[PDB]
């Protein structure tokens, strides 16, 4: 379990339950939440305390936000069978031009998944880009012809109140990436083309997936990043005293954390040893 | 050149200051050797201090 | 007791003499209770005795 | 020792950290123990010439 120097312990169970509500709180982070910056109190305590404090909540933060990462095979499916029927659709639609429509398609065939999660951003990416040209292409709106300048991700041909409805979802979507919510669904067909409300569905479920997971990579840089500032300042001021105690604090903190296995190596290496290195540190 | 202007392609004309900005296949680094030791030569600069 | 198994210890496994020990030595008085939780991995005496031997290093590294 | 390494058999050290159970499996065939510093491929380059 987590424990830091100098704080009195009514605030730590309350910054332990903080952490245990997390997954129901809406724009679920420390940039959203400076109540938890500011409970590591400046003007608290000395210097280097205050930075293991902040060391040990983001890096506990960092191991139970890798925790809640969901597995998006549920919906990867429902996105690889709209795939599937997408394909279909456009396998049976009349263009004109067939030959870069059955190009498209055969790219939205391959789009099958390798379950890594930069792997699988970039493939719905991709599948959903095909998708848009060959919805561009049926509807037969005009589409783009630039080099470098390759095709957008647009919601086609559908009401106001619907892209409305589907921003404010995607937003809700990135500010809380943990529970989602893919309810954002009454498509019709008594207007436009059946391959048009294919595409679409496909878009929603694309879009869903890329924002939460687009999401998830700036939160995890974010956390990264921040760890190791605030223990290379750590060391820095841990530099100035040498003894035993210090330099084995030094040796644990000199782990080059930019991997989760590496950060959960070294929340391990410093909960387990803490009685050490805890000589070093004063309480204000 | 060709160039990429706002999604349009746009032709590129500009002057080569200088008589080495032309290609190498065009114009060979040892040809400018022997260029320059062809005005050392002329400022009897032949060998070189 | 716990002196019994700091003794323990430190004759059988870490094999050191009588002229050393955690009274006098502040590096080996506060290893001495991690080793003590270290239920297993007595029959490996030299391990433990290396590992003293760097935890003696760094107590006076300069670095 | 018998199979390709998934990264979860491969350990990283803790140098002057007390490492007891590494120091206890020296010389296992199945733990790989390495420092976490990862080579580039200019030293990588470098050490194969």
């Amino acid at each position: 379990s987590l424990q830091f120097i100098g704080l009195q312990r009514r605030d730590v169970v309350a910054l332990v339950n903080f952490l245990r509500h997390l997954t129901q709180k809406p724009d679920v982070d420390l940039e959203a939440h400076p109540k938890i910056l500011k409970k590591c109190g400046e003007k608290r305590l000395h210097r280097r305390t205050v930075l293991f404090n902040e060391l040990m909540l983001w890096l506990g933060y960092y191991r139970e936000l890798r925790f809640h990462n969901p597995d998006l095979s549920s919906v990867l499916e429902e996105f690889e069978v709209r795939c599937v029927a997408v394909a279909r659709r456009g396998y049976t639609y009349p263009f004109g031009d067939r030959g870069k429509a059955r190009d498209h398609l055969a790219v939205l065939d391959r789009t099958e998944f390798d379950t890594d999660v930069r792997h699988d951003a970039e493939i719905v990416e991709r599948a959903l880009v095909s998708a848009v040209i060959l919805a561009k292409m049926s509807v037969r709106e005009t589409l783009v012809t630039a080099i470098g300048q390759t095709e957008p991700i647009a919601f086609v041909h559908l009401k106001d109140t619907e892209v409305q409805r589907i921003e404010e979802n995607l937003e809700g979507v990135r500010r809380n990436m943990f529970c989602v919510k893919p309810l954002d669904l009454n498509l019709d067909r008594h207007a436009n083309t059946a391959l048009v409300n294919a595409v679409n569905k496909l878009v929603y479920t694309g879009r869903l997936i890329m924002n939460v997971r687009r999401s998830w990579e700036e939160l995890e840089r974010k956390c990264l990043a921040r760890i190791q500032e605030r223990c290379k300042l750590l060391v820095k001021e841990l530099r100035m005293c040498l003894s035993f105690d210090s330099n084995y604090c030094r040796n644990i903190l000199k782990h080059a954390v930019e991997n989760g296995d590496s950060a959960d190596t070294l929340l391990e290496l410093l909960i387990e040893d803490f009685d050490i290195y805890v000589d070093s540190f004063p309480q204000s | 050149t060709h160039c990429q202007e706002n999604s349009e392609t746009v032709a590129l004309c500009t002057p080569r200051i200088v008589i080495g900005n032309l290609p190498d296949g065009l114009a060979p680094g040892p040809f400018h050797e022997l260029r320059t030791w062809e005005i050392m030569e002329h400022m009897r600069l032949r060998p070189p201090p | 007791k716990r002196d019994e198994k700091h003794r323990h210890v430190v004759n059988v496994v870490l094999e050191l003499p009588t002229e050393i020990s955690e009274a006098t030595h502040p590096v080996l008085a506060t290893m001495l209770s991690k080793y003590t939780r270290m239920s297993s991995l007595f029959n490996d005496k030299c391990a433990f005795k290396l590992d003293l031997l760097r935890m003696v290093a760094v107590s006076r590294t300069r670095r | 020792d018998r199979q390709p390494l998934n990264p979860a058999n491969i350990e990283a050290r803790h140098h002057g950290v007390s490492d007891v159970p590494r120091l206890g499996a020296m010389d296992a065939d199945e733990p790989l123990f390495v420092d976490d510093y990862r080579a580039t491929d200019d030293e990588w380059t470098l050490q194969k010439v």
